[PDB]
C-alpha cells in the first residue's frame, strides 16, 4: 500500500519559517502514478498550495509558502511544505494529499503550532 | 470559487441501474482526476491521463459514464446512502459533491 | 431490436437548488439523431447531433445545456415537480424514451 | 407552427396494398429542418420504418414497407408510407413522426383498418 509519512504535529517559531513534511511511501513491489500533491487548511475544500505533475507547483495563499522537494519531471513523493514568517494566525491543522492512480487519495492531517 | 453540481438526492428500484453524475462549473481549472468513493471505500477513479480504474469490489456491477458519472447497475438495498465525487484539480485544489442514494 | 436506457434516478430536491438530469441509452449500435428533453405538457431542450443545442425560450434562464446529453435545472420551484422525459431519435432503431421524476420540496 | 397533417383512419384489404399518408406543413416564413422520420406501432419504443437525412431509408424487419415520397437530397416533407401485401396483423394504430429542430417531434396516430 502507499502510505503518506507525517509527524501529526510540528512546533515552529513565530516570525520564523518552518518545514511540513510530507510523504508517500511507495513500495518497489507496487505499481502507482501520483498526479498531484495538495495542501489545504484542515476542513477547507482547495488548494493553499498545489504542485502538478505538468504544471508544477502553484500557491495560493502567498509567496510565503514553498514546495521543498517536488519538481517537473521527476516522479512525486515528497510534498514537504515550507511556510516562511508565520503568524499567530498559521496556528491551526493542515491536509497533505496524494492525488494518485490506482490507489486514490492518501491523505494526512499536520497540526502546525506557532510560538 | 467553482460549484460542483449532482443528481442530488435519488431513489431507483430494487435490481435496477442509476447514473452518478456531476458537473464542475464556475471555474477553469484542469481536472487531473475524479474519484467516486463512498465514506469508506473507493468505487472508481477516472484520470485524465490514465482513464478509468473500477474498484474491484465494483467491477462486476459497475460500469464507467456517461463521461465522469459513474453507473451502478443491480442496484441492492446495501447500496443505500452517501456517494461522492471527488475532483482533484489544478490550480484549485479539491472540489468535493455530494449524491446521496435510496435503493 | 434491441436499446435500453439509464437514468439519473428519480429526484426529490429542495427549492432553489440545481440538480441535474441525464440519461443514457446502450446496448445498441444505432447512431443518436437528436435528443429531447420535454414533459408532455412542453419541450425544454434539444439537443441536435448537428445543430448543437436548443433550449425552449421560457426554461432559458433556468437551464443549462448538459453535462453531456444532460440537463442542468436551476433555480427549482415547487412547479417544477413532475415526469420529464429524455426522448432518443436514433437511426436505424428509432425512437427509445427515458422517464426521470422530479420533485421540488 | 409547423404542424403535420394526416388522416385520422385508413382502410386496406387483405391481400393488396396501401398508402399511409403523412406530412409536413410548414409556413413558408417559419424555420426549420427535418433530421429524421420515424414510423412505429403506436405506443412502443424502436421503430417500424426509419427515414434518415444522411443514412436514407431503414426497414426495421420487413420487406413489405416503403418511403413512397421520401429522397435524399431533398427537403424531409412527407412521410407519407406504403405497406404490400397487407394482412390481419396489420391492423392497427401507428405513430408517424418528423424529427425536428428547434421545434421537436410533430407526431401523428393513424388507424389501419384492414378489411376482407
Ligand atoms: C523522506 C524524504 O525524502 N523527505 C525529505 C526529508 O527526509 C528531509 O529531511 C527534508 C529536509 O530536511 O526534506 C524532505
Ligand atoms: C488547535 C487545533 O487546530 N488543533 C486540533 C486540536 O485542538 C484537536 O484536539 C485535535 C483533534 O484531532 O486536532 C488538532
Ligand atoms: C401531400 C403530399 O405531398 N403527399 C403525397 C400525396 O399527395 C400523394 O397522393 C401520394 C401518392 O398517392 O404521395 C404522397
Ligand atoms: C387497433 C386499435 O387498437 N384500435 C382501437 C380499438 O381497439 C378500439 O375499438 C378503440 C378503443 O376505444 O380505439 C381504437
Amino acid at each position: 500500500d502507499v502510505v503518506v509519512q507525517a509527524p501529526t504535529q510540528v512546533p515552529g517559531f513565530l516570525g520564523d519559517s518552518v518545514t511540513l513534511p510530507c510523504y508517500l511511501q511507495v513500495p518497489n513491489m507496487e505499481v502507482t502514478h501520483v498526479s498531484q500533491l495538495t495542501w489545504a487548511r484542515h476542513g477547507e475544500s482547495g488548494s493553499m498550495a498545489v504542485f502538478h505533475q505538468t504544471q508544477g507547483p502553484s500557491y495560493s495563499e502567498s509567496k510565503r509558502l514553498e514546495f521543498v522537494a517536488a519538481r517537473l519531471g521527476a516522479e512525486l513523493r515528497n510534498a514537504s511544505l515550507r511556510m516562511f514568517g508565520l503568524r499567530v494566525e498559521d496556528e491551526g491543522n493542515y491536509t497533505c494529499l496524494f492525488v494518485t492512480f490506482p490507489q486514490g487519495s492518501r491523505s494526512v492531517d499536520i497540526w502546525l503550532r506557532v510560538l | 470559487t467553482g460549484t460542483i453540481e449532482t443528481t442530488g438526492n435519488i431513489s431507483a428500484e430494487k435490481g435496477g441501474s442509476i447514473i452518478l453524475q456531476c458537473h464542475l462549473s464556475s471555474t477553469t481549472a484542469q481536472v487531473t482526476q475524479v474519484n467516486w468513493e463512498q465514506q469508506d471505500q473507493l468505487l472508481a477513479i477516472c484520470n485524465a491521463d490514465l482513464g478509468w480504474h473500477i474498484s474491484p469490489s465494483f467491477k462486476d456491477r459497475v460500469a464507467p459514464g456517461p463521461g465522469l458519472g459513474l453507473t451502478l447497475q443491480s442496484l441492492t438495498v446495501n447500496d443505500t446512502g452517501e456517494y461522492f465525487c471527488i475532483y482533484h484539480t489544478y490550480p484549485d485544489g479539491t472540489y468535493t459533491g455530494r449524491i446521496f442514494l435510496e435503493v
